[PDB]
């Protein structure tokens, strides 16, 4: 027939648009978490220096 | 006052695998092999019947044809 | 030994045994008598076919539902009906089985009452046990939160629930449901020429209702279409021939579940009483209702509802709730796989109304904690 | 006809799971790049801080 072989491969499609965009999203949500992790820990020493300073 | 429901143990959502996941195989597998088992059993078998009743129609016709002329030529008086 | 989970609906008996994943018997709950004289001795005619066999004979009976709206009418129909449930589409005597009845929301003491006392003296069961439609239509989407829109065929109710802990302040009943859009497609169907009147032509009214009718994703853009076009027009055959053309009485006949001032009824549709009965709830839940709104109920198996009520949903929240909308496959025998598993606990084994207990508190028992 | 009917249902859950979880994950990335943003804004406000002390 000619119904069943479009709308499988549409729909097959989808589900692969769908997940290969949700790894790229994990992945780059992964990499901002760390990078984040970076940012508090730097912060941390940021503040001890400047509260040496003042003192 | 409302019911107070007794204290359990669990579950739920745990048992929507184990009455999905099942069916999602074994029944598209069992449904398959039902389709191609009748198929195989319908088909083939229908068409191969339904040229034998075609050849002993024809010859049916055959007979009535020579018995239908004979008759007419006693009878055509 | 093994539990009765009887479902009585209206419109549709679903039974069977718990535990297993579809109803055994499904059949119309109809009780008709023969209305004609009858003239052939010894045909073997009874005075009332019941059940799936007074929708073959449906020709020469005055059929008669015992079950309006969720209430029930005609009390020794209804009996009627659940002998033959028990006794012939199951074969197993009610004396060794207990059984678990539902009742929509918000129905009448009386009928309650009255059920049990039913259940106990006449079929003499162990035990039973009445639950709430709703509540097993959540076990079956095996959920703990959610809103269910249990849109039946007497009633259409919608019960919303919270880590379990019901709300029973925030149930919105609307006695809108299948028959209805029954009765009003057959009233718009006069408007080509089909007139179908007697109590046996509504079943034909029905099945054209089921078979072609279909909810619009935009009301206007499709009477504007099916009014210019003819892309639309599906035909159907009669049960004698003369076959029949629908045109925009396709999806005019569900469209009255969204306005149901298209049947005269005030109030709004399923797809406003869902976020009234939303924004009765707390302000911390209402996310969770929104993201979990589930559907159940035969009702609303019209092909394309599941996408117009999203789409009314979304323009009444907020615009940064997520909304979505649970439209299992199983949707019409969801109430009866929640019944199965309900029963089918450990934990719920002990909640069955004993029938010592009847006997010392009376019918009024199910009111009490037993609920 | 029947298996096709399922096979399709099959397909289309599997469409609505992979997009829900697509969806599901650029949201979380949004919210994750935007802390991640707002602890750098917060970072700069303190190296500036900490430039007012040392004047
Ligand atoms: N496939 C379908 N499409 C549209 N409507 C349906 C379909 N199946 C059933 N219905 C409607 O739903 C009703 C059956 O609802 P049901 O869930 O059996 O009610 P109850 O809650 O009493 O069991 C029927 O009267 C019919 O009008
Ligand atoms: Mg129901």
């Amino acid at each position: 027939m000619d119904a069943i072989k479009k709308k499988m491969q549409m729909l097959k499609l989808d589900k692969e648009n769908a997940l290969d965009r949700a790894e790229q999203a994990e992945a780059d949500k992964k990499a901002a978490e760390d990078r984040s992790k970076q940012l508090e820990d730097e912060l941390v020493s940021l503040q001890k220096k400047l509260k040496g300073t003042e003192d | 006052v409302p019911p107070k429901i007794p204290d359990g143990e669990r579950v739920d959502f745990d048992d929507i695998h184990r009455k999905r996941v099942e069916k999602d195989l074994n029944e598209l597998q069992t449904l398959i092999e039902a389709h191609f088992e009748n198929r195989k059993k319908e088909e083939e078998e229908l068409i191969s019947l339904k040229d034998r009743i075609e050849k002993r129609r024809a010859e049916r016709a055959e007979q009535q044809r020579i018995r239908n002329e004979r008759e007419k030529e006693r009878q055509n008086r | 030994t093994t539990a009765l989970v009887c479902d009585n609906g209206s419109g549709l008996v679903k039974a069977g045994f718990a535990g297993d994943d579809a109803p055994r018997a499904v059949f119309p709950s109809i009780v008709g008598r023969p209305r004609h004289q009858g003239v052939m001795v010894g045909m073997g005619q009874k005075d009332s076919y019941v059940g799936d066999e007074a929708q073959s004979k449906r020709g020469i009976l005055t059929l008669k539902y015992p079950i309006e709206h969720g209430i029930i009418t005609n009390w020794d129909d209804m009996e009627k009906i659940w002998h033959h449930t028990f006794y012939n589409e199951l074969r197993v005597a009610p004396e060794e089985h207990p059984t678990l009845l539902t009742e929509a929301p918000l129905n009448p003491k009386a009928n309650r009452e009255k059920m049990t006392q039913i259940m106990f003296e006449t079929f003499n069961v162990p035990a039973m046990y009445v639950a709430i439609q709703a509540v097993l239509s959540l076990y079956a989407s095996g959920r703990t939160t959610g809103i269910v829109l249990d849109s039946g065929d007497g009633v259409t109710h919608n019960v919303p629930i919270y880590e379990g802990y019901a709300l029973p302040h925030a149930i919105m009943r609307l006695d809108l449901a299948g028959r209805d859009l029954t009765d009003y497609l057959m009233k718009i169907l006069t408007e080509r020429g089909y007139s179908f009147v007697t109590t046996a032509e509504r079943e034909i009214v029905r099945d054209i209702k089921e078979k072609l009718c279909y909810v619009a994703l935009d009301f206007e853009n499709e009477m504007a279409t099916a009014a210019s076009s003819s892309s639309l027009e599906k035909s159907y055959e009669l049960p004698d021939g003369q076959v029949i053309t629908i045109g925009n009485e396709r999806f005019r006949c569900p469209e009255t579940l969204f306005q149901p001032s298209f049947i005269g009824m005030e109030s709004a549709g399923i797809h406003e009483t869902t976020y009234n009965s939303i924004m009765k709830c707390d302000i911390d839940i209402r996310k969770d209702l929104y993201a979990n709104n589930v559907l159940s109920g035969g009702t609303t198996m019209y092909p394309g509802i599941a996408d117009r009520m999203q789409k009314e949903i979304t323009a009444l929240a907020p615009s940064t709730m997520k909304i979505k909308i649970i439209a299992p496959p199983e949707r019409k025998y969801s109430v009866w796989i929640g019944g199965s598993i309900l029963a089918s606990l450990s934990t719920f084994q002990q909640m069955w109304i004993s029938k010592q207990e009847y006997d010392e508190a009376g019918p009024s028992i199910v009111h009490r904690k037993c609920f």
